[PDB]
RNA sequence: AACUCUGGUGGAGGCUCGUAGCGGUUCUGACGUGCAAAUCGAUCGUCGAAUUUGGGUAUAGGGGCGAAAGACUAAUCGAAC
RNA sequence: CAUCUAAUUAGUGACGCGCAUGAAUGGAUUAACGAGAUUCCCACUGUCCCUAUCUACUAUCUAGCGAAACCACAGCCAAGG
RNA sequence: GCAGUCAAGCGUUCAUAGCGACAUUGCUUUUUGAUUCUUCGAUGUCGGCUCUUCCUAUCAUACCGAAGCAGAAUUCGGUAAGCGUUGGAUUGUUCACCCACUAAUAGGGAACGUGAGCUGGGUUUAGACCGUCGUGAGACAGGUUAGUUUUACCCUACUGAUGAAUGUUACCGCAAUAGUAAUUGAACUUAGUACGAGAGGAACAGUUCAUUCGGAUAAUUGGUUUUUGCGGCUGUCUGAUCAGGCAUUGCCGCGAAGCUACCAUCCGCUGGAUUAUGGCUGAACGCCUCUAAGUCAGAAUCCAUGCUAGAACGCGGUGAUUUC
């Protein structure tokens, strides 16, 4: 019973929450979801959605 | 898929249908299969033969060498980019549709895959499994 | 001349007519068999379906690939507050059937039950029963003669239940009235386990266990007028085709000059009554409980429902059954639970479930946080107070 | 040495891409008791000349006219009305 | 026969006692051109596997207006003749 | 095309395990001949696609009988049409042939099923080229290329939908009848066991999955997006700002809800009576014999349980039944 972390938006991942993507050097990337998988398809950085825990603790938001 | 299969498969989704090309991961000299048939297929009208992750294939090769061109040649299917449901919830896909050239009772023609591998191929063919690096 | 290529029969021949059921409750047409040597109870039960969520659990199924691993699994939560016990009803083995000989109601009626016999209810004199509330008067002789008549004929015994539908997330107002046939033994003390229980409420942890095969008796969800290419399955006709493409394109032979009952036909979809059998309980969850979404492995103190309420149907305030997987109906509609109607020992059965997690995440979108708690950890204050 | 090469200039062509225009390939799309006794939509061919076209004039039925299909000659053509 | 394919009554390259090829009733070839006919490859795609969804306008119901084709009489089958 | 009778013979011996000459007797209308009986004041002419039903002359699946059945695999046959019977290259093809999967890729009918269902590839009304024939106009069941596929709103049939009458009205039911549905495979285990000299090599029970079909459902994943929800972007217009208009939904990204997908999940019941066949008791026929009387087991069959509709002229129980 494990709770995942989203790789785009750090995004707690329940289970059979978005999806698992397996990259062609065989990196793991989970996705809480669609919105996470379509920004991260479309080589959008996460430290510049401004959203994400990325962005959040890059600009110090919230600590 | 019928011999060499080692234990049972959970329904994976279908994401190669045959026509399908995807590429060949082991070092046996081919760039891609050409999937021509699926083993253990269902005989439904106008349906086509499709397969999935850890299912065994009648392929052909059309890169590669030629004297492993214009043949029929079982295959492997060990990465299958369509987006497939596990038992513990997570729908998981790959980046390329990929397979392996063996013979009919499963031993792997190739002596290396490059790239990850499905677990449920790895688990269904124990020759895969070996000579495979990363499982997902 | 001959089909040139054999292929299965689009549709089920056996799930005909096509039709809207005559009404919303789905009535049963079997209930178990009795046995005669068990406790008097209830076969069946009456709920409406809230929504489904989601589970983890370790899946016992020794070899399995999944055996001592945990499964995700889609469960259907039926929001199911105790039925109040209105009457009973005798019946008597003819030569053309079972017939009822008899109903005898409780003394007193609840609005909600009394609601189901008046399609203008605002407008009424709210007169019924209002003689028949007189029957028990001074002794209840002319209820206790048919009692004793029920005793005395009426092999089979039928008890009059009806919905506390004013406890539920509905704006209904109106109880769901229905025939549960007492199964346990003795007609004498059917009748007798009857007339205790008229007035009082029966919960589900009386007719249901966890770990239990049921049968969900329930009319699916409306569809209209649907073509033959989604209510039939048939294949579309190609792109060229003139006139349409969503279609059954031959009927019929020339000969018979008829078009058969068995060609697919456009007409109605869903709304059909339905029951589909062996969906396990995994839950009998309590009404006056908090902790009703936390197990023994999370031990989070939510409730059943989701952060929002169940999407289209409000919040579960009241006992409820979860049950694995879909069963027929929407949402809101009342639905007919039974016990099964065979001792099931497949190993599928038999299980002893116990859940590790609840999904309690917004249906409502792609929601994140499992508790308002949860998403004051995460997300940290708001420009609202929070 | 006969003579070669390069950069500009210039603005040719029944040259090209493509509007208007002129046609009418495919959908064998729409319509098919139509908007229409031939249209509508997309897609097309061509677009500076063997171009497109108005007005005037000439050729009349076993006759005309025809970059030729027995085509066209007033919704009439293997002989108009 | 070869090649193209896993597989090719298709395509291409050859062979030629060619039912019945052939030299301005033109023979062979040919760059460019072609809404011509054909084959393969890459790209691409709901052509398909295998269908789903959305929009507008219909259809539908209403107020108004209001035709036509067709029509011996009409309208449930099975078998017999 | 498919059967049957006789049995010289083939089958190491041995007519009939499996074949079977010379004869001979039949079946079917799924080919083709034969007729010209209906249609010439239009029965739309092949093939394919789609979809339904029916037949059994059974390819597979279920249960069995026989073998030249040791096992495995086969071969012959019985009940049996319940349930399936494919994906492709070439060709307009039906047919063929090959690749390949499969339990299997059985044969047929339904106006050579099915064109107001489609398509128009084939035959082909006018165009055109060739070959041969003809002096020629022209001919060719010779090749090639192009060639308008119209109408339903009527009756019935089918699919769904109302509905007068039953004193009225409402609730809860019964179930006559009609339909009915599940299908098949593999891996593990049995077990390298039985059987066999070996080579080889099973089955039943058990368990886990899968094929095809079906009925739902939308928690999840995917799809859809007029939530024109939020953001962005181009061009222009509102003097700039803010906020907007138009671009026939302007475009791009995300996008809840709803709908939806073997692209997602869940679910798909067990009793009885039988067929084939193998038997029990047992005469006929003092013996024998499954059969004659009687009787046992037994198929994916049949009928129920279960499921769907509920007769709108089938029925029941129950509530209330109108004046100041
Ligand atoms: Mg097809
Ligand atoms: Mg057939
Ligand atoms: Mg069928
Ligand atoms: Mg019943
Ligand atoms: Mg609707
Ligand atoms: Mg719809
Ligand atoms: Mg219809
Ligand atoms: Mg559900
Ligand atoms: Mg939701
Ligand atoms: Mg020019
Ligand atoms: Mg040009
Ligand atoms: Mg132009
Ligand atoms: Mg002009
Ligand atoms: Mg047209
Ligand atoms: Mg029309
Ligand atoms: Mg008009
Ligand atoms: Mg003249
Ligand atoms: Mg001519
Ligand atoms: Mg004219
Ligand atoms: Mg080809
Ligand atoms: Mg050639
Ligand atoms: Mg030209
Ligand atoms: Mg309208
Ligand atoms: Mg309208
Ligand atoms: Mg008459
Ligand atoms: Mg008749
Ligand atoms: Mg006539
Ligand atoms: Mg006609
Ligand atoms: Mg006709
Ligand atoms: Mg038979
Ligand atoms: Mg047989
Ligand atoms: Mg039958
Ligand atoms: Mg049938
Ligand atoms: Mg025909
Ligand atoms: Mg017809
Ligand atoms: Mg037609
Ligand atoms: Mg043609
Ligand atoms: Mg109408
Ligand atoms: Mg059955
Ligand atoms: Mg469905
Ligand atoms: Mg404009
Ligand atoms: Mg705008
Ligand atoms: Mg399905
Ligand atoms: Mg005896
Ligand atoms: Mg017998
Ligand atoms: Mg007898
Ligand atoms: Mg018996
Ligand atoms: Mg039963
Ligand atoms: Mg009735």
């Amino acid at each position: 019973m494990k709770v995942e972390i989203d790789s785009f938006s750090g995004a707690k991942i329940y289970p059979g929450r978005g999806t698992l993507f397996v990259r062609g050097d065989s990196k793991i990337f989970r996705f809480q979801n669609s919105k996470s998988a379509s920004l991260f398809k479309q080589r959008k950085n996460p430290r510049r959605i401004a959203w994400t825990v990325l962005f959040r603790k890059h600009h110090k938001k919230g600590i | 898929s019928g011999n060499g299969a080692q234990g049972t498969k959970f329904r994976i989704s279908l994401g190669l249908p045959v026509g399908a090309i995807m590429n060949c991961a082991d070092n046996s000299g081919a760039r891609n299969l050409y999937i021509i048939a699926v083993k253990g297929s269902g005989s439904r009208l106008n349906r086509l033969p499709a397969a999935s992750l850890g299912d065994m294939v009648m392929a052909t090769v059309k890169k590669g060498k030629p004297e492993l061109r214009k043949k029929v040649m079982p295959a492997i299917v060990v990465r299958q980019a369509k987006s497939w449901r596990r038992r513990d919830g997570v729908f998981l896909y790959f980046e390329d549709n990929a397979g392996v050239i063996a013979n009919p009772k499963g031993e792997m023609k190739g002596s290396a895959i490059t790239g990850p591998v499905g677990k449920e191929c790895a688990d269904l063919w124990p020759r895969v499994a070996s000579n495979s690096g990363v499982v997902v | 001349s001959h089909r040139k290529y054999e292929a299965p029969r689009h549709g089920h021949l056996g799930f005909l007519p096509r039709k809207r059921a005559a009404s919303i409750r789905a009535r049963v047409k079997a209930f178990p068999k009795d046995d005669r040597s068990k406790p008097v109870a209830l076969t069946s039960f009456l709920g409406y379906k809230a929504g489904m969520t989601t589970i983890v659990r370790d899946l016992d199924r020794p070899g399995s690939k999944f055996h001592k691993r945990e499964v995700v699994e889609a469960v259907t939560v039926v929001d199911t507050p105790p039925v109040v016990v209105v009457g009973v009803v005798g019946y008597v083995e003819t030569p053309r059937g079972l017939r009822s000989l008899t109903t005898v109601w409780a003394e007193h009626l609840s609005d909600e039950v009394k609601r189901r016999f008046y399609k203008n209810w605002y407008k009424s004199k709210k007169k019924a029963f209002t003689k028949y509330s007189a029957k028990y008067a001074q002794d209840g002789a002319g209820i206790e003669r048919e009692l004793a008549r029920i005793k005395k004929y009426a092999s089979v015994v039928r008890v009059l239940v009806h919905t506390q539908i004013r406890k539920t997330p509905l704006a209904q107002k109106k109880a769901h009235l229905a025939e549960i046939q007492l199964n346990g033994g003795s007609i004498s003390e059917k009748v007798d386990w009857a007339r205790e229980h008229f007035e009082k409420t029966v919960a589900v942890d009386s007719v249901f266990e966890q770990n239990e095969m049921i049968d969900a008796i329930a009319v699916t969800k409306g569809h209209g007028f649907e073509g033959v290419t989604h209510r039939w399955g048939t294949k579309k006709l190609p792109r060229k085709t003139h006139r349409g493409l969503r279609k059954v394109a031959c009927i019929g032979a020339w000969h018979p000059a008829h078009v058969m009952w068995s060609v697919a036909r456009a007409g109605q979809r869903g709304y059909h009554s339905r029951t589909s059998i062996n969906h396990k309980i995994y839950r009998v969850g309590k009404g006056d409980d908090e902790a009703n979404g936390a197990t023994s492995f999370d031990r989070t103190k939510k409730t059943i429902t989701p952060m929002g309420g169940f999407v289209h149907y409000g919040e579960i305030k009241n006992d409820f059954i979860m049950v694995k997987g879909c069963i027929p109906g929407n949402r809101k509609r009342i639905v007919t639970l039974r016990k099964s109607l065979y001792t099931n020992t497949s190993r599928k059965a038999l299980e002893e479930v116990s859940l590790k997690w609840i999904d309690t995440a917004s249906k409502f979108g792609k929601g994140r946080f499992q508790t308002p708690a949860e998403k004051h950890a995460f997300m940290g204050t708001l420009k609202k107070d929070l």
